[PDB]
């Protein structure tokens, strides 16, 4: 009978549940989820350009010139570098690459490259561009590194101290890349070099390196008992670079002028493909198109992404704790 | 909840309020009206879009986690890079979880702060002119027309004239 | 506190309460007793066990500190591994100090929110058929017996029979 | 006169007191203390085994087989290794082991090791199993490392190149070890190993390794003026170990299959004892049995550990602020 | 805000009150009075001072980057090392920022706490001896001197004598 | 009529505004700067002394004694180095430090230094104190480092092996220098070392270092396509310091006897002066005096220093909402 006002709030038919502190799975109004957990499943384009996908060679197999990689010997550039585990080319001439992880480094860390002839060695006083069944071409012949050269004695039982100069005169600095063949015999150090210990010198305005042949069989490997060491070395702006060999020495041929900074990323991923794709977020296990502040996909990632947490879902809170409804 | 509105002295939500959090029921001889409250519902908006701005500000700083690799003869320095991540990782989820289950329980809270601020704001201003049934509701002492129910709501009720 | 109830408006505790947190005391014709409220103190028991294997849960997550061997020559890694271990150790000295600080403020609050909460519950279902003491305590204006006791302890107490 | 009925809360007599952030010593009804300082201060077995005690020997001595650490032959296993820092067994013969912590890392990142012998020098060409003042035996008479073997030339003035191969067939990785030998005097290079220049040739599948002695007089140590390098390397599964020497060379002749993992610990301490106990948590200062979700034991655990804080205590609040009891 | 005093059911604050963060203003008889309750006020004040204290305490623990030096052929390691010093630095920022942007909600709900309190522990010493006017002001029933006055601040005042 | 008691809060004139969670710029009544934004943008003394300011002269041209460098020949201590960019010497001679930032950091993390004679080269067998156009004094004329000696044959076409010993007999470690040189002829090898070959050993109780020339023509840096190889080693407290030549050794002749521990800074700042000031607390970007928890001056200091934080401002409510007054 008498006159009623009465206070009120919103009840609804929401099954949005969240945990505090103090209460699990507690039913509320209105929540939003602050996890992201859908993805693209694929290496997307970034606004730093295309991802340069190595199915067939290691990244140093490029930069080297493994004669399989004739592919990669045009000028690129990428946004990051998918290098399948697969890829079978590294080194065709068994040996090591000294200090490879920063080469690899250094090279990726470019957005670009453009292949620079340091040396023509058809005017030196050598058997130049020598070849290995170890470094088959992809058409099946013998052949060799397109970055570094074989050199051998001239065939009248000959090898002198040759020298040469490259002056860097190029818009950035270049990787130049030698080796040093390590025979297992003394009859073979002299059939291909002639003198039973040589002096390689690689020297520019900083750097200071010399070699001598280290003579000894070694295990078979893709059948060769021989080694060569690999080397490489960044000529700065301006800087000229000399070399001087007797022998032993697998002289650089091709540097690689490096330009500008990419995300600076080598992806090792076998199953997730390139996709013809944009995204403002790439991460490793796919791109992620999200406004909220988290994604469970990879801690793994560049441009500007969601905050990487391993959990399912973070509901937070919008409304009031949702209750059975009264009449008013 | 803390402040005993919510599922509490006032027992349910209702179904019908769908424009607003927190509102009003009246009956009178001129019939019946429920509508949510737009200025309490309004400053509640604002609190929780504060709150998710900061939530949100807080956790888009610049970060990023670029994958390194190390030789055979770098396994100390290969475990101590894995370290980094692995510790750095674990102290965001941490700071992640935590911050959405002490937040969860303070909107919660906040929401049941409002309703209870507006029940007393209308039991102050009704005064000795009502009685407080304890279900959030007040029996009117006098006839309450609808402009004397609109002059409650927009909180220019002056108790004296009755 | 910040609810005004525990060493508030009701000024002590009771020495005789083992079994729970919050109870009541009541005098009528047929005596006097004294029991905590199991449904009050339950809730508050599940709360503070969900918080606590919150706090238990959010400090257990895997961390491992490996001790590393440097050679004279590796100075600066050897500094930079030693700045890691650090830092690492003085985020999660202060997470744990201020989570116990914070955490310790709320349980405490909530508590004295519990007391008030149950309080007003008393007081609403008595309505006007009780004096408010002041002290926590009500003086009923009609004969209360066990029974009638019973139903306001229970909350099936209705008013409008007195 | 009229009916009553008080709502009241627990009052105890609880000296239980806490820390808030807006209040010190607020005394409580009932708290809970986070941080466990209790432990047993003992080296304890896990469930990856027992510790290694090294009381004697360093890792380096027992790996090389110092022939003061013969105890240490024996194929063994552990959890973690406790090296007590007073062990005076190190390298007999005066020199340097090459990435000595890397060698420590990868031997104690395993759970045990098998001795397999890779090469018996009784049947090469040079004077085998040379012993020195510097390498005494325990028993009193002068030796030499187990591991590595001493060539000097054969006695009518003969050191010719002598080489030999391995083949790694056995279940995992093994590591090798070997020396070079320095003359202080280029009569004492001439008296041992014949030839005043040698090409000592250390070489596998992926490494590629060549040594020349370096003659000089070094200072004394351990009555020496001559000095030995040290060096490692890991034969992978299947891989071929090749040696080529004509004096210098400081042999191998053990090398050490590496099964599993254990917690890779090398802990350096001299005053807690190993333990014939079993925990869930072993710290670097003792054993911890704990459901509290810290300690302040140590920074360095390995196990299931509650987490590292400096603090006496952190004690949480469980119930609430215990008053001066009222009469009801 | 949370506890509905300040800003609330009393309007506005009072530009007099310079000594104090919470007091009295009485009308008698013999006249005006606007005073700082000096227990509430030195209640708030201890409790602020701890929650600085607290927060400078847990802010100043030993911390230090040392800058770092690296060759050409170490670029892994410097940018590992630039990781470290960005993304700990990252975790204070979030530490300092949250702290703020959370005790500031905090400090200000406690005042807003104290101010409710203070109100209710006057509401209930008066009790029938009163009427609430809803501005944080009481009308009481019976003539009350100074010597009543204080008896009111200071916590003496017993109803039943009136 | 009635009497009337009323409750109340302050209200001020205070602009001070704070933000919180849930509400930007709420105007409170008291508040706290909790960032510190006032420096003295100098470089101050601090309790560890003076900071050694370098000018003209990098580290490694003080170490190596740079002849230009005559100043900071004197013995010296410092709390932290102050490295301007701009300083023109380095090292004189074209050529690298091995291990260069290995050597700033002991050095720099040292509180002093004594230059100690570890050699005197005017009785050895050799033609001592060469000097080069590439090394000039300051006064003008040709010169060389201080700390390392050219030697030279003896005008009459001689130079034998020449040995000496040092003995550590000093207070502390001793930073011992030498360096390499590589000739760019094999004819200026033979004028100045007389052997076309040469090995030049440096030796101690713990370390075992030789080296032979590189003979080749580098490209021509400060008038030189000769290049030397710099090395440093520690000679530890009661160690032998023992160095053997026949040619191309540039000999120890000054070691640097290091004391004490600085803050073990070396500061690359140009435009930042050296203050007449003492500090609790110094940053990079100068003097901070404050009990602020925070400053954001820089994230590099030393000292007892409030926290870096990047932010302008983080003002703390110690007071209450500050609202409009009403008349009580
Ligand atoms: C780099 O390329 C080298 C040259 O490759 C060839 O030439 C190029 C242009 C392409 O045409 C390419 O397809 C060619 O293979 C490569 O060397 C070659 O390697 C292959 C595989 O190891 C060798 O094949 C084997 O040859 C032997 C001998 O064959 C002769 O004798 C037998 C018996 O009398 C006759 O039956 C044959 O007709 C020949 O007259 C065979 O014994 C052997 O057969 C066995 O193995 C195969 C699988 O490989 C089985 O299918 C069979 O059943 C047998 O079990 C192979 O056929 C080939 O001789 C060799 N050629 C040369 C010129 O060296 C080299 O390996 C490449 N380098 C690297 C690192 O890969
Ligand atoms: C490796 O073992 C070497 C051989 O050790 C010995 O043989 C083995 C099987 C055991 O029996 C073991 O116990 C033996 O010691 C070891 O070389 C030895 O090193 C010791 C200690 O430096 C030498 O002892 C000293 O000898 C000299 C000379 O002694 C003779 O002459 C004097 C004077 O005419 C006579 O009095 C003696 O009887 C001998 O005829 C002594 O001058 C000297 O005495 C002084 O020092 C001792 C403390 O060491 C004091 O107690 C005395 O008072 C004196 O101040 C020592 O007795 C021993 O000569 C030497 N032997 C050989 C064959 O080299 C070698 O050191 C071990 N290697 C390492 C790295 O440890
Ligand atoms: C280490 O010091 C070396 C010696 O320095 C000199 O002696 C000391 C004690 C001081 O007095 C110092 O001030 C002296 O310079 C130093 O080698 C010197 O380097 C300078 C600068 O490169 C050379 O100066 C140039 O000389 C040539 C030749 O000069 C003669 O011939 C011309 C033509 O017939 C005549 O005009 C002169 O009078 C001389 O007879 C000049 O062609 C050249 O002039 C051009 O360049 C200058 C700027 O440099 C311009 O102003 C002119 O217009 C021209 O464009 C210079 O004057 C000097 O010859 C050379 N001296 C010696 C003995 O080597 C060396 O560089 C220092 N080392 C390092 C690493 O710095
Ligand atoms: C190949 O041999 C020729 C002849 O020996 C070299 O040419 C000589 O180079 C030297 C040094 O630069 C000069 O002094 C002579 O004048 C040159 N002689 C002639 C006839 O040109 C040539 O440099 C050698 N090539 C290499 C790569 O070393
Ligand atoms: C990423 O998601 C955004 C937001 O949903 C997409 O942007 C919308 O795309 C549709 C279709 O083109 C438009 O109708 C909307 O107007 C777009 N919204 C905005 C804010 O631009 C966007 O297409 C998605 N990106 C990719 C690469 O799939
Ligand atoms: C990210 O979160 C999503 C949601 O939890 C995960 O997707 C679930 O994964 C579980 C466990 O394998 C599956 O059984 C469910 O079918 C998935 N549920 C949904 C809703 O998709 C996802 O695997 C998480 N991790 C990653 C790397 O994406
Ligand atoms: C010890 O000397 C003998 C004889 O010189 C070596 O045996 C010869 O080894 C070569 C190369 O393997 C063979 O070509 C000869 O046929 C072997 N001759 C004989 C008579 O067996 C033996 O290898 C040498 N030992 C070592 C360890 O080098
Ligand atoms: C670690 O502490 C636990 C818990 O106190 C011990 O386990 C108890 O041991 C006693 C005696 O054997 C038993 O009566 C209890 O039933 C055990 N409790 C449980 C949960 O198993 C345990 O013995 C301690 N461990 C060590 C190694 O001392
Ligand atoms: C871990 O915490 C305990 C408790 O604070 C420490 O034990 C106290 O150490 C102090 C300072 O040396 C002694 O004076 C007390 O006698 C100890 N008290 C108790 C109750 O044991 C312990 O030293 C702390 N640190 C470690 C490494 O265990
Ligand atoms: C300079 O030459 C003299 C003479 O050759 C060296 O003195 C000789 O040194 C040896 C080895 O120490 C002694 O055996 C001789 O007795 C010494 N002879 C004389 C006459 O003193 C001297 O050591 C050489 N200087 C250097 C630095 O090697
Ligand atoms: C750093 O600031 C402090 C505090 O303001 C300065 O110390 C005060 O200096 C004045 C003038 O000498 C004295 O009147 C005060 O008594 C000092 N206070 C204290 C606590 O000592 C101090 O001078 C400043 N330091 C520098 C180097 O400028
Ligand atoms: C530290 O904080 C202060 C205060 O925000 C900064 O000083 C301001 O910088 C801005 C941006 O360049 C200038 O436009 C203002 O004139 C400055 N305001 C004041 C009040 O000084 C200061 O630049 C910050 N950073 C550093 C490194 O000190
Ligand atoms: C919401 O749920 C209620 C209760 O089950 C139901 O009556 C109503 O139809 C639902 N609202 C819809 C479907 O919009
Ligand atoms: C608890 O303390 C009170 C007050 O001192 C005392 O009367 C009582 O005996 C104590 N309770 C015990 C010992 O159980
Ligand atoms: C504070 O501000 C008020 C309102 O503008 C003003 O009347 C008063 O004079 C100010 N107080 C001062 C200047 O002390």
């Amino acid at each position: 009978d008498p006159d009623r006002i009465c206070i009120g709030y919103q009840s609804n038919n929401s099954t949005d549940t969240v945990n505090t502190l103090i209460e699990q799975n507690v039913p509320v109004t209105q929540t939003m989820e602050l996890v992201e957990t859908e993805k693209h499943p694929a290496y997307c384009n970034t606004d730093l350009g295309t991802p340069l996908e190595l199915r067939d060679c290691k990244i140093e197999a490029v930069i080297y010139g493994n004669p399989k990689c004739d592919i990669h010997l045009k000028d690129q550039g990428w946004s990051y570098i998918v290098e399948r585990p697969s890829a079978p080319e590294g080194m065709c001439y068994p040996g090591s690459v000294e200090n490879l992880e920063e080469l690899r480094f250094v090279f990726s860390n470019a957005a670009s490259y453009k292949r620079i002839r340091l040396f023509d060695y058809s005017r030196w006083n050598v058997t130049s561009s020598g070849t290995s069944k170890a470094c088959n071409a992809s058409t099946g012949g013998q052949a060799f590194y397109r970055s570094i050269n074989w050199l051998t004695k001239k065939k009248p039982d000959t090898y002198d101290f040759n020298e040469g100069s490259y002056v860097n005169n190029e818009d950035g600095d270049i990787i130049f890349l030698w080796g040093i063949h390590h025979p297992p015999n003394t009859k073979e150090q002299t059939t291909l070099y002639k003198n039973a210990n040589t002096l390689s010198s690689v020297t520019t305005n900083t750097i200071n390196r010399s070699f001598q042949p280290n003579i000894g069989p070694r295990p078979l490997v893709r059948g060769q008992q021989g080694r060569m060491d690999y080397y490489w070395g960044i000529l700065k702006r301006g800087e000229t670079l000399k070399i001087r060999t007797n022998g032993n020495l697998i002289a650089p041929e091709f540097g690689y002028l490096l330009k500008g900074e990419s995300h600076g990323r080598i992806i090792q991923n076998e199953d997730i493909p390139i996709g013809n794709c944009h995204t403002k977020c790439q991460t490793y296990a796919g791109a992620i198109n999200s406004s909220k502040p988290f994604q469970n996909a990879s801690r793994h990632y560049m441009g500007e992404c969601p905050k990487y947490v391993k959990k399912a879902s973070l509901r937070l809170a919008v409304g009031l704790r949702n209750t059975p409804s009264i009449e008013p | 909840g803390l402040f005993g509105a919510i599922a509490g002295f006032i027992e349910g939500g209702w179904s019908g309020m769908i424009d607003g959090w927190y509102g009003f029921h009246h009956s009178n001889s001129e019939g019946t009206g429920m509508a949510a409250d737009q200025k309490s519902t309004q400053e509640a908006i604002d609190k929780i879009t504060n709150k998710v701005n900061n939530i949100v500000d807080k956790m888009n700083r610049e970060f990023e986690v670029v994958n390194h690799e190390f030789s055979e003869v770098e396994k100390r320095i290969n475990m101590i890079n894995d370290k980094i991540d692995d510790q750095i990782e674990d102290l965001w989820a941490y700071n992640a979880e935590l911050l959405v289950l002490l937040e969860n329980q303070k909107t919660l809270d906040e929401h049941d702060s409002n309703v209870k601020n507006l029940f007393d704001e209308v039991k102050r201003r009704l005064s000795t002119n009502a009685i407080d049934a304890g279900n959030g509701c007040f029996d009117i002492l006098h006839k309450c027309n609808n402009e004397c129910m609109e002059t409650i709501k927009n909180g220019t009720y002056n108790h004296k004239e009755y």
